[PDB]
């Protein structure tokens, strides 16, 4: 099957001083975002029809409270030990935890936490791994956090009991959309000089669903090695854009062609051909 | 808990530029720490107020990223641009549209 694989939640915690915390929060599917969070009414919101996959919505209101718990108490509890643990405001707090679905069948759960952008700790084997980026505090954070009956039996439950059947449901209720396949438009453009007497020719596909595609300069069958991929950058309504470029000298852009290749095409390449002297 | 990271800003069509034909101006603007930024999308030096943009996400580098849309329909003199203001930056950066 194409599309997404994995599921995770985000976390981003904001400390601005010892009396303001603010929380954002968000569900996603690879880089397809299917849930939000509400901070005005502490629930989520469900960007998708099929957001809830195969749970119940009693399970889901459940759920919802879990998460509306542990971000107000996040922010309570790391507001009470910040001076324990010699913070200094501001300071900002992200984790991620979910579950991805790999060749074979296993279905492997993981759980991440930083601090100031860099690693603090992870979860492995439902243990609490202090990061080296995060010194001894990340050491201090797992010895007292593990302590707490109660949130390391949920955490345990949700990540390697939840997630696997949340993810499986999920990818099932949402196939229409995950596994739909939408074609590329492609133009060429003229772009920066990287030099006297060179050029830069510009491949642009966009608007292609899901997000693996093939895109190369060629001189007749010939691949040009020198072929440059940008980095692939989104669209909105869950689509995706790339440039390819070639540096060439000026008298060397004549026979050029750019190829597409896409999932979506059913073997119907995309062929645009560089024409000289502003014919486009 | 102190590097602070700058926003890459990139600047992008939805579609071939077409003098009078509606399009989608897209402004992503990644790598970037903390999460706080400021981002406007802008005609001629002023900024569109309707103007659309994702909810926050991170990279596995836990750099923060956004993309910022807005429908607009380009013409020969209209010049279209991406303006940011983050922590790391002691002005606002600004990054124009060009379909070139
Ligand atoms: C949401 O969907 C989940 C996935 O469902 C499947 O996939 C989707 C895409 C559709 O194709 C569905 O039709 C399909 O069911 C549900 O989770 C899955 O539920 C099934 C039960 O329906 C469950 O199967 C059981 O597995 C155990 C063995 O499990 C262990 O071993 C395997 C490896 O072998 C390992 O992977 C597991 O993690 C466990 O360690 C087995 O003993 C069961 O056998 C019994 O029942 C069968 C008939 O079902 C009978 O023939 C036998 O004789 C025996 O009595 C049975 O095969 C899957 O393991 C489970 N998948 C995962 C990853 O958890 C999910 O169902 C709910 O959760 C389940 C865990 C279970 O409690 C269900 O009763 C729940 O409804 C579903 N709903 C929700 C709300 O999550
Ligand atoms: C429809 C969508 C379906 C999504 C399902 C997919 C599952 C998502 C995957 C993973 C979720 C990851 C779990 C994180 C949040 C769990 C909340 C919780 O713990 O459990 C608690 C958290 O609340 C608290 O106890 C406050 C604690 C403050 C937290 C500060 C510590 C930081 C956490 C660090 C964890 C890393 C170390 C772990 C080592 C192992 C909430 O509960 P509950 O039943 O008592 O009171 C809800 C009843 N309504
Ligand atoms: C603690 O931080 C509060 C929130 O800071 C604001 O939001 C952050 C996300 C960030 O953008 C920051 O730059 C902002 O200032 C402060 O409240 C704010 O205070 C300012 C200035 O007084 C005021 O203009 C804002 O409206 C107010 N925001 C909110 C949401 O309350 C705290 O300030 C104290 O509390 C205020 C309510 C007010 O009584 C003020 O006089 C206090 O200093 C910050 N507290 C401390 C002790 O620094
Ligand atoms: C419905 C679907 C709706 C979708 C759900 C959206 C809502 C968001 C869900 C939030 C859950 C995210 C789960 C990821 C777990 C992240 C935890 C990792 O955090 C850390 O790494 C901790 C960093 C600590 C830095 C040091 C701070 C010092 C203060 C000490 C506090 C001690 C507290 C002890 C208790
Ligand atoms: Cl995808
Ligand atoms: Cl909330
Ligand atoms: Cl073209
Ligand atoms: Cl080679
Ligand atoms: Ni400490």
């Amino acid at each position: 099957f194409q599309g997404p694989t994995s599921f995770h939640v985000i976390q981003t915690s904001s400390f601005t001083n010892s009396t303001w915390a603010q929380t954002q929060g968000s569900g996603w599917l690879d880089d397809l975002q299917i849930h939000g969070w509400d901070s005005d009414s502490g629930t989520a919101i469900f960007l998708k029809p099929w957001s809830k996959g195969n749970f119940s919505d009693k399970e889901v209101a459940e759920l919802e409270e879990i998460f509306r718990v542990y971000i107000f108490g996040f922010a309570r509890e790391v507001q009470d030990f910040a001076g324990d643990f010699q913070m200094k405001y501001p300071f900002e707090i992200q984790g991620i935890a979910g579950c991805e679905l790999h060749s074979g069948g296993a279905i492997v759960s993981f759980l991440r936490g930083a601090l100031g952008g860099l690693d603090f700790l992870s979860v492995k084997n439902a243990s609490c791994v202090p990061s080296p980026e995060g010194g001894s505090r990340a050491q201090k954070f797992c010895a007292l956090i593990i302590q707490y009956q109660g949130i390391m039996e949920t955490v345990r439950i949700l990540l390697y009991e939840t997630c696997p059947r949340y993810l499986l449901g999920v990818l099932n209720a949402g196939k229409a959309d995950l596994q739909r396949q939408v074609k590329p438009e492609a133009w060429l453009s003229s772009g920066p000089s990287p030099g006297p007497g060179r050029l830069q020719l510009v491949c642009h596909v966009s608007g292609f669903y899901p997000k693996p595609v093939w895109v190369m300069w060629m001189r007749g069958e010939q691949e040009q090695q020198g072929t440059q991929l940008g980095d692939i950058l989104p669209n909105a309504n869950w689509t995706w854009y790339l440039r390819a470029t070639l540096d060439v000298a000026d008298g060397e852009a004549a026979g050029l062609s750019c190829r597409v290749k896409h999932s979506s095409l059913e073997g119907q390449d995309i062929i645009l051909y560089w024409r000289g002297s502003g014919l486009n | 808990p102190k590097i602070q990271r700058t926003p890459k800003i990139q600047v992008y069509s939805r579609h071939p530029a077409e003098n009078g034909k509606s399009n989608f101006l897209n402004c992503y603007v990644s790598g970037f720490h903390p999460s706080d930024i400021e981002v406007d999308l802008l005609k001629n030096g002023e900024r569109i107020e309707k103007v659309e943009h994702s909810d926050l996400s991170f990279s596995k580098d836990w750099s923060f990223y956004l993309l910022y849309y807005t429908e607009f329909t380009p013409t020969e003199k209209d010049e279209y641009a991406c303006r940011v203001n983050h922590v790391t930056l002691s002005q606002p950066k600004i990054v124009k549209w060009d379909r070139d």
